[PDB]
RNA sequence: GUAUGUAAGCGUAUUACCGGCCGGUACUAUUACUUU
């Protein structure tokens, strides 16, 4: 059963560049997922992604540029306040230099350093580098 | 998938994209609203009501010519009976268990198959118990399997 | 006594709750042809002569 | 419910039939001084013109509602003027930052103006004085009480 | 007998009228307002005899229901036994022209 | 001498003159000897004449309880009006009664408890089918541009492709003027066997 | 190419033999046809995989062949792959 | 020239009133979550 519609969508992206699949056939077009792929394009991690919509769910095509290493996911959505976001950096990132964990607070979906300027505590969905 | 089974197998219909075609169909939603008053009054189940309109006339989809689901098309002219249709096939399939296994026992393969449709009632009927399509204090009893279907 | 509170619905007061539509669409299907009598009376008066 | 069935007599203490001599004629349409909680909660209309006695009633007894105020769900109602409600919450562990489904159970008292409360209705709760060995609360309002699926609908 | 003949009764219960007993069957057999008569195999023998002599004069048709009174009595939504039945009005069902 | 509104504009609005000028054009569309059993009661509510810089695009507010009969006449509504209102492209566009919940601190819904045909999808779905009316849409695809921007791919195989293809440039304007989504329209000749 | 750049625009004929379900959109191979049985004249529309015995109101010549797949009528049929 | 990360207008309970855009007052399905 499709338990979490978030995480299963993430991993097949990581199961593309290893054999070098420059494209991704992807399902099933949720609006929380559409709020997420542009964050990759907000730092230029993938290629062009497009979404056809059948009148059941929709499905996603994703091209890839090949700059990724691994996108990940913590499960389920742990609740994280402001004063303890830094714990989820060092356990999830290679360093403070690059990479981005991505949570979502009551204001929306963002980067952690974006959230470190927006200052509103929220829930982890995933991470990538 | 395939709950009571080993198989991963998958078989279903395939609905098309648009929601109006057949537009060439001169038939409206109104004569089929009489056809359910004509055919569905003869005791037919909501599935096989929807299969005679496909082959004969043939409307591809009544959901495209009319908005309501077909039980509501049963209800809005008054054809929803007391019992939901799909368990009514299961309980008939359940009552054939107490016709084969009443005399021809030792069929513990067949006696396995009682535990399915009793469970395939009791998980299923728990859903329809909630949805207020038949009231609670509806307990399936073993002698009732004859008279619920007949 | 609780069973019969809002029960002007069952036998006659289904249609005497559906009488809101029975006094509208039954008459006004013809009155629009009566509203358009300027090109209904003069329409068949032209085809009868020509 | 009651036709004053008691081996003694029951009456709300603090009122008397004063018949002829009176400052004016203060009929008040019934000789029953029904108070109100005034904490935003509307009074039930049946409480003012009630015949029930209920010395432990928060509206009509020697009670003023105190403490805090909460909501929840009710399970059992067999015992007299008293229902069995249930509340839910979570707990925060150290080892996992994870949660659990534990619960408490507080028995509570009812005035009969909330007659016919059943499983599993939804009932808010407010605190008062101790009644008898457990009961320090009182029912405030049948707020929702609606199970739209299994409990709250006729058949 | 068959499962399929049982379904022909299955729309009479929503539609058609009924006569249950010797007395309710033989009453409409006197006026002849009935059409189809049902006989289960465990009918007593003179009762298995006596009904069908009317049918030689009332010109009606009967059937030999191969089940028992316990199932035929529950093949009609009831729970008490059925040994004979006459459907005096086929409401919506198709026993009006069907042979077995 | 020149009758205008009050036959078709109820129950909508009496402004304006450009909605009034087509109402004098509507009464001379009654003289086509075939639509006169229908348009005597086919009413309008509003209109709009928004230009694409040089040419105008005419918006027609159908009230949609008559969209089952507005469709089969719509082949002849656009053609005779275009030669009378050249070069201003006309299309019926039913503005809906959008039921929102306002973007506030979870602002209160009631009344109008929002059936599901009355959400922001109607800004697309209830609008896109009426703009490309005779197109018979087969596929909508969502192209996502670089800076959070979007293109939508609207597909039509051959279903009267040879009469409305000169309006798809006009169709790109008014959809961005009514909804805002940037649109392109998809030709392909291949009868894709399904 | 296994590392292909175009999935939005595939070649048409391989999609026609891909599946009834696994395509880029959802549409079955089935359709409707307008069979005239050759011993008669009357027009009748029917599904491809009809799964149901059909005859006309007065013209019951053949009109179908009972199967699990599509109704394969040999020399007793006349129809078209067309929405009517 | 450019950028957009800024607020208002504009596809609408951007709440009702008295005030100088601007104070006071009519006056809101919940939780869990997080904010101070």
């Amino acid at each position: 059963v499709r338990m979490n519609v978030l995480a299963d969508a993430l991993k097949c992206i990581n199961n593309a560049e290893k054999r070098g699949k420059r494209q991704v056939l992807l399902r099933p077009c949720s609006k929380v997922i559409i709020k997420f792929l542009t964050v990759m394009m907000k730092h230029g991690y993938i290629g062009e992604f497009e979404i056809v919509d059948d009148h059941r769910s929709g499905k996603i095509v994703v091209n890839l540029t090949g700059r990724l290493n691994k996108c990940g996911v913590i499960s389920p959505r742990f609740d994280v306040p402001i004063n303890d976001i830094e714990k989820w950096t060092n356990n999830l990132l290679p360093s403070r230099q690059f990479g981005y964990v991505v949570l979502t607070t009551s204001g929306g979906i963002m980067d952690h350093e974006e959230a470190r300027r927006k200052h509103l505590g929220g829930k982890i969905l995933g991470f990538f580098f | 998938g395939r709950m009571h089974a080993p198989g991963k197998g998958i078989s279903q219909s395939a609905l098309p994209y648009r929601r109006t075609v057949p537009s060439w169909l001169k038939l409206n939603a109104d004569d089929v609203k009489e056809q359910i008053k004509k055919l569905g009054k003869k005791g037919l189940t909501p599935s096989k009501i929807g299969i005679i309109l496909r082959d004969s006339h043939g409307v591809a989809q009544v959901r495209f010519v009319n908005g309501n689901k077909i039980l509501r098309i049963m209800k809005s002219v008054g054809l929803k009976p007391d019992i939901p249709e799909d368990l009514y096939h299961m309980i008939k399939k359940a009552v054939a268990i107490r016709k084969h296994l009443e005399r021809n026992r030792k069929d513990k393969d067949g006696k396995f198959r009682l535990i399915l449709v009793e469970s395939r009632i009791h998980r299923l009927a728990r859903y329809y118990k909630t949805k207020s399509v038949l009231p609670p204090n509806w307990k399936y009893e073993s002698s009732t399997a004859s008279a619920l279907v007949a | 006594m609780l069973a019969d509170q809002a029960e002007a619905r069952r036998q006659k007061v289904r249609e005497a709750r559906k009488r809101r539509e029975e006094r509208i669409a039954t008459k006004k299907q013809e009155l629009i042809a009566l509203h358009a009598k300027e090109d209904e009376i003069a329409a068949k008066a032209a085809t009868a002569g020509h | 419910m009651a036709d004053q069935n008691e081996r003694a007599f029951q009456k709300q203490f603090g009122v008397n039939l004063n018949r002829k001599v009176k400052p004016g004629i203060t009929k008040k349409k019934l000789l029953r001084r029904s108070r109100d909680v005034g904490l935003g909660f509307k009074t039930p209309r049946e409480a003012i013109d009630g015949t029930y006695i209920d010395k432990k009633c928060p509206w009509t007894g020697d009670v003023r509602i105190r403490g805090r105020i909460l909501t929840g769900v009710v399970r059992k109602a067999k015992m007299q003027r008293t229902i069995v409600i249930r509340r839910d919450y979570l707990h925060f562990v150290r080892k996992y930052s994870r949660f659990e489904k534990r619960h408490r159970n507080m028995s509570v008292h009812c005035s009969p103006v909330f007659r016919d409360v059943e499983h599993g209705d939804i009932v808010t709760i407010g605190e008062c004085r101790p009644l008898s060995k457990t009961v320090r609360f009182n029912v405030l309002k049948v707020s929702k009480g609606q199970g739209a699926k299994k409990s709250f609908k006729k058949y | 007998a068959l499962e399929s003949t049982n379904a022909r009764l299955a729309l009479v219960m929503k539609s058609g009228k009924y006569c249950l007993g010797y007395k309710q069957t033989l009453k409409t057999l006197r006026q002849g307002k009935a059409k189809l008569v049902l006989i289960a195999s465990n009918t007593p023998a003179l009762r298995k005899s006596e009904i069908e002599y009317y049918a030689m004069l009332a010109k009606t048709e009967v059937q030999h229901y191969s089940g028992t009174n316990i199932e035929l009595g529950t093949a009609c939504g009831k729970y008490f036994r059925v040994c004979t039945l006459s459907i005096t009005d086929p409401g919506d069902s198709d026993i009006i022209r069907s042979l077995e | 001498m020149a009758i205008g509104s009050k036959i078709i504009k109820p129950g909508g609005s009496d402004p304006d003159d450009f909605e009034k000028s087509i109402a004098q054009a509507l009464v001379e569309l009654e003289a086509n000897s075939d639509l006169k059993p229908y348009l005597r009661d086919l009413h309008i509510t509003r209109a709009r004449e928004i230009e694409f810089g040089s040419k105008k695009a005419v918006i027609i507010y159908v009230p949609i309880p008559q969209q089952k009969v507005f469709q089969k006449i719509q082949i002849i509504l656009v053609r005779e009006l275009e030669k009378k209102f050249s070069g201003k492209h006309v299309v019926v566009i039913a503005e809906r009664k959008i039921l929102p919940k306002p973007t506030r601190k979870a602002r209160n819904p009631l009344k109008q408890k929002r059936p599901r045909s009355r959400t922001l999808t109607a800004v697309y779905d209830a609008i896109l089918e009426d703009l490309v009316f005779p197109a018979e849409i087969v596929g909508k695809r969502i192209r996502v541009k670089l800076d959070g921007s979007q293109l939508v791919k609207v597909h039509l195989d051959k279903n009267q492709q040879t009469t409305i293809e000169h309006k798809v440039d006009t169709f790109t304007s008014v959809y961005k003027k009514l909804t805002g989504r940037d649109v392109t329209f998809e030709f392909p000749d291949n009868y894709l066997n399904v | 190419m296994p590392l292909a750049k175009d999935l939005l625009h595939p070649l048409p004929a391989e999609e026609k033999r891909k599946h009834k379900l696994k395509r880029l959109v959802q549409h079955p191979n089935s359709y409707f046809m307008d069979v005239k049985c050759p011993g008669c004249y009357r027009i009748t529309t029917v599904f491809s995989h009809a799964q149901g015995v059909v005859v006309c109101a007065g013209c019951a010549t053949i009109l179908c062949q009972p199967t699990g797949g599509r109704a394969k009528l040999t020399e007793g049929c006349s129809f078209r792959r067309k929405p009517q």
